[PDB]
RNA sequence: CUGGUAGUUAUGGCGAGAAGGUCACACCCGUUCCCAUCCCGAACACGGUAGUUAAGCUUCUCUGCGCCAAUGGUAGUUGGGGGCUUCCCCCUGCGAGAGUAGGUCGCUGCCGGG
RNA sequence: UGGGGCGGUCGCCUCCUAAAGAGUAACGGAGGCGCCCAAAGGUUCCCUCAGAAUGGAUGGAAAUCAUUCGCAGAGUGUAAA
RNA sequence: GUCAUGGAGGUAGAGCACUGUUUGGACUAGCGAAUUCAGAUAAACUCCGAAUGCCAUGUACUUA
C-alpha cells in the first residue's frame, strides 16, 4: 500500500534517472520473497516440524509448505521421505507489508544493526538474509519457542546486475 | 606395468593382421624404435629394454614408452587334461603390429641415442629399426 | 501372496480367481465384476 | 487466497514507545486495542520498543 | 528472473493434444485460438493441410461484445453455420492446449448446439 | 576344476518377417523386437510385446521418419 | 505486411549485432464473478486497457560453435592365382572411416485481417 | 564326462562367442529366476531429471531455500539387452 | 542363374561422441582429485560403417 505507492511515485523516476534506461519497463522491481525455516532434527521428535509450522504461520500469516528430502543421507541419519523443512512464499502487496514490517520493527529491533553485508548478493541480482534467533519476531513471543530456528529471507528482483539491486535495496531503508 | 583393474579377467587372444592403426610417427622425442614385424610383447620385455636403454644414458634425457600391456593371457599347469574351463591368468601383453613406434628418446646426441636404442632392441622378440623425427 | 476366489453375491457362482497379499489386505476383497449368468455387473466377494 | 482456510490478518497500527512513532501495516494479531487515527478508517494499536525512527543505526 | 512464455508452454500442451487428434477429410478438426482480446476458430483437415472454414471475433457484423464469453458463443455459432453451409457435419474438437473451462468451453458448446456433432 | 558357467536362453527369432514391397494380408506380423526399434506407421499396429503387425491388405514400405528413427507402413 | 495453423534428415539449431509496431500479438492493471494454489490471482480462470516496445514476437547482417558435404588417395573385401603361412603378395570388380575443397543464419502450403 | 571314479552340472530368462537376415557347438566367457504390486493396474488432466557454481543461522563438502548452467551425465519394482 | 530396383541388418575397417583401460605436459581443489593440451587402446565400447550374404518386386534374358 504505502510502500508500493511511494515506490511507484519516486523510485521509478529515481531509478530511470540514476541508470538511464531506454524504457520504464527496464526498471528493476521486487518480485517475490521466500521465507525458509530449515529443520534437520525431525527424525527424533516431529513436534519440531509442526512447531516451525505455527511460528511461520504467525510471522507470515499463511500456511507454510512441508518439504521433504530428494535423496537419502546415511550421515544425517536420513532416508528419502523425511519432512525436513518448511517454506513460505510472498507476492504482491502483502510482500510489501512484510518488507515494511521487517525494515521498521524487525531489523531495527534486532540485537545490533551494523548494516547489511553488501557482498552477500548471489551474483545475479537477488539477496539473502539469514536470521539466527527466532525471538526477533515482532508478533511472536519467545516464551512459546523451543529452538532458535533461523530464517532464510530470500529477496528476488528483476535486476540484471547486482548494482541495480543494491540501488533498490539501499533506496528502501536498510542498506 | 599392469592395469589397476579390468572389467573382465579372461579375454580372447585376437590377431595381428594389418599395419598399426596409430602411433607410427615420432611425436614427443627425436628418436624412436619402430617395429618391422608383429609380435606379442610382455611387460618383462618392456621393463628389460627400458632399464638397458635408460642405464646407458645415465639418467639423462627423456624416454617415452608408447605401448601398454592391456591384454592378459592364461595358462594350465603340467599334468592337467583338456577341458574343465579356462585357465588362470599369468601375465600381461601388448600386441604390436608392424609400423608401430614403441620407444622414443630425446635429450642426447646422435651417438648416445643410437647406441641406447641398439642396446634396447636386443631385449625384444621383434625385428626393429631406428628412426629420427 | 495367496490365491483367492471371488464369489457373486447374488448367485453364489465362483467366477474369478486372483491374488492378494494377506498382510496388507487382511479383510475380504470386494470388486464389481461381470456375472455371466445374470449378464450384468454384480459385486463379487472373496470366499 | 485460500477461501476461509487461510489465517486471518488485519491492518494494524504500530506505536513506538520512544518518539510516539506511528505506522500502519498488516499484522496477524490485533493486540486487542483500538485507535481512531488515519481518518476514514480505524486500526488497532500496538506498543513496542524504538522503531527505525529512534534506531541508533538509522540516526 | 526469466519470465515464462505462455505461448511456448501452450504449444507444448497443444502438441501433446495433437498426438491423438488429427483431422481428416471426412472428419475435420476444429481448432481454437484464444488471445488476450479476441477468439478465433478454424475448421481444417490435416491430410491436405488446408482449412475449410473459419470464424473470428473480428468480422464487421455480429458486434455483440459482452465479456468475451458470449462473443465466444457467437463465434461458435458462426463457425458452425458456415461449416454446415459447406457440408461439414462431424468434427473432432481441438482445444489447442487450453483448458476446457471458460471461453473455449462456451465456443465448443455453442458449436454443438448448431449443425455440428462432437 | 569346474567352469561355473554354461547357461544360456533359447533364441527368440527376432527381426523382419516381411520384405519391403511385398504384398501382405491383414494381421500379418511384420517385425519382432524389444522396444520400438522400428515404429508403427500407417495401417500398422504395435503389439503388447512390441510386435508390429498389418491392419489391412497392402504393400509393405520401410520408411525413414525424422533423422534418427524408422517406421513401417502398409498401403493398399 | 501481420495473426493463426501444417509439411520438410539442424543447410532449418545455438550465439552475437541492430531496427519495428496496442492493425494483429504480448507485457501490463484488477480479482466482483466461474475456477485455482499441499502456501502465493506467479501459473491456471475471469473482468478491462493508463504506459510500453524493455522482453517474447517479426525483419535484416554475421561462420564463432554446431550441422551438411564432394574429388583424389588409403584401409577393408566378393571372385581368380601364388608364397618363405604370428602372416604376406599379385589380377579383376566393389569401396569406407578420418581429413579436406566447399555449403548453411532456411525452404514450401492454407486461412483471416492491413 | 578329452578312459572311468572324485568334483561339477541337469528346467527357464539376458549378453558375448555368432563370421552386419534367422539359426549355430564345447566340463567356452559373464549374470539372473522359481517373484512382487489393491496400486507399482485403467483412464483424464498437469510437468521434467543427475550434477555444479554462487548467496545465506543450527548446518559441517553434502539435509531445506533462491538464481543460473544443464539432451539426460537421472529414473524406469528386479539381471541384462 | 544373371540383370535392374527397393529394403532389413552393425561384422571387417575405422574412431574416441558414451563406458572401461592408458602415456606425456600446463594448471590445480589440497606428492596429489578435477579442467585443458597432445597421443594411445577394446569379444561382451560406438558419433560412423563396407564387401559379401539375405528378403522381395519385374513385364528383362536364359534355364529345368
Ligand atoms: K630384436
Ligand atoms: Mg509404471
Ligand atoms: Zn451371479
Amino acid at each position: 500500500n504505502r510502500l508500493k505507492d511511494q515506490y511507484l511515485k519516486e523510485i521509478v523516476p529515481a531509478l530511470m534517472s540514476k541508470f538511464n534506461y531506454d524504457s520504464v519497463m527496464e526498471v528493476p522491481k521486487i518480485d517475490k520473497i521466500v521465507i525458509n525455516t530449515g529443520v534437520g532434527d525431525a527424525t527424533a521428535n516431529a513436534k519440531v516440524l509442526d512447531s516451525a509450522v505455527e511460528e511461520l504461520a504467525l510471522i507470515t500469516g499463511q500456511k507454510p509448505v512441508i518439504t521433504k528430502a530428494k535423496n537419502s543421507i546415511a550421515g544425517f541419519r536420513l532416508r528419502e521421505g523425511m519432512p525436513i523443512g518448511a517454506k513460505v512464499t510472498l507476492r504482491g502487496e502483502r510482500m510489501y507489508d512484510f518488507l515494511d514490517k521487517l525494515v521498521t520493527v524487525s531489523l531495527p529491533r534486532v540485537r545490533d544493526f551494523r548494516g547489511v553485508s553488501k557482498k552477500a548478493f548471489d551474483g545475479r541480482g537477488n539477496y539473502t538474509l539469514g536470521v539466527r534467533e527466532q525471538l526477533i519476531f515482532p508478533e511472536i513471543d519467545y516464551d512459546q519457542v523451543s529452538k532458535v530456528r533461523g530464517m532464510d529471507v530470500v529477496i528476488v528482483t528483476t535486476a540484471k546486475s547486482d548494482e541495480e539491486s543494491h540501488e533498490l535495496l539501499t533506496q528502501l531503508g536498510m542498506p | 606395468l599392469v592395469p589397476k583393474r579390468v572389467k573382465y579377467r579372461r579375454e580372447f587372444r585376437g590377431n595381428m593382421r594389418g599395419r598399426a592403426k596409430g602411433g607410427t610417427e615420432v611425436a614427443f622425442g627425436e628418436y624412436g624404435l619402430q617395429a618391422v614385424e608383429a609380435s606379442w610383447i610382455t611387460n618383462r620385455q618392456i621393463e628389460a629394454a627400458r632399464i638397458a636403454m635408460t642405464r646407458y644414458m645415465k639418467r639423462g634425457g627423456k624416454v617415452w614408452i608408447k605401448i601398454f600391456p592391456h591384454k592378459s593371457y592364461t595358462s594350465k599347469p603340467i599334468g592337467v587334461r583338456m577341458g574343465k574351463g579356462k585357465g588362470a591368468p599369468e601375465g600381461w601383453v601388448s600386441p604390436v603390429k608392424r609400423g608401430k613406434i614403441m620407444f622414443e628418446i630425446a635429450g642426447v646426441p646422435e651417438d648416445v641415442a643410437r647406441e641406447a636404442l641398439r642396446l634396447a632392441a636386443h631385449k625384444l622378440p621383434v625385428k626393429t629399426k631406428i628412426v629420427k623425427r | 501372496r495367496v490365491n483367492i476366489t471371488l464369489e457373486c453375491t447374488e448367485c453364489g457362482d465362483r467366477n474369478y480367481i486372483t491374488t492378494k497379499n494377506k498382510r496388507e489386505n487382511p479383510e475380504r476383497i470386494e470388486l464389481k465384476k461381470y456375472c455371466p449368468r445374470l449378464r450384468r455387473v454384480t459385486l463379487h466377494r472373496e470366499t | 487466497m485460500k477461501t476461509g482456510i487461510h489465517p486471518e490478518y488485519r491492518p494494524v497500527v504500530f506505536v513506538d514507545t520512544s518518539t510516539d512513532f506511528k505506522f500502519l501495516s498488516g499484522s496477524t494479531k490485533s493486540s486487542s486495542e483500538t485507535i481512531k487515527w488515519e481518518d476514514g478508517n480505524e486500526y488497532p494499536l500496538l506498543r513496542v520498543e524504538i522503531s527505525s525512527d529512534s534506531h541508533p543505526f538509522y540516526t | 528472473i526469466t519470465k515464462i512464455d505462455k505461448n511456448k508452454v501452450r504449444k507444448k500442451r497443444h502438441a501433446r493434444v495433437r498426438s491423438k487428434i488429427s483431422g481428416t477429410e471426412s472428419r475435420p478438426r476444429l481448432n481454437v485460438f484464444r488471445s488476450n482480446k479476441n477468439i478465433y476458430a478454424q475448421v481444417i483437415d490435416d491430410v491436405n493441410g488446408v482449412t475449410l472454414a473459419s470464424a473470428s471475433n473480428l468480422d464487421k457484423d455480429f458486434g455483440s461484445a459482452e465479456s468475451k464469453v458470449d462473443a465466444a458463443s457467437k463465434v461458435g455459432e458462426l463457425v458452425a453455420k458456415r461449416a454446415s453451409e459447406k457440408g461439414i457435419t462431424s468434427v473432432t474438437f481441438d482445444r489447442g492446449g487450453y483448458l476446457y473451462h471458460g471461453r473455449v468451453k462456451a465456443l465448443a458448446e455453442a458449436a454443438r448446439e448448431n449443425g455440428l456433432e462432437f | 576344476g569346474s567352469t561355473s558357467n554354461g547357461r544360456d536362453s533359447e533364441s527368440k527369432r527376432l527381426g523382419a518377417k516381411r520384405a519391403d514391397g511385398q504384398f501382405v494380408t491383414g494381421g500379418s506380423i511384420l517385425y519382432r523386437q524389444r522396444g520400438t526399434k522400428i515404429y508403427p506407421g500407417t495401417n500398422v499396429g504395435r503389439g503388447g510385446d512390441d510386435t508390429l503387425f498389418a491392419k489391412t491388405d497392402g504393400v509393405v514400405r520401410f520408411e525413414r521418419m525424422g533423422r534418427d528413427k524408422k517406421k513401417v507402413s502398409v498401403y493398399p
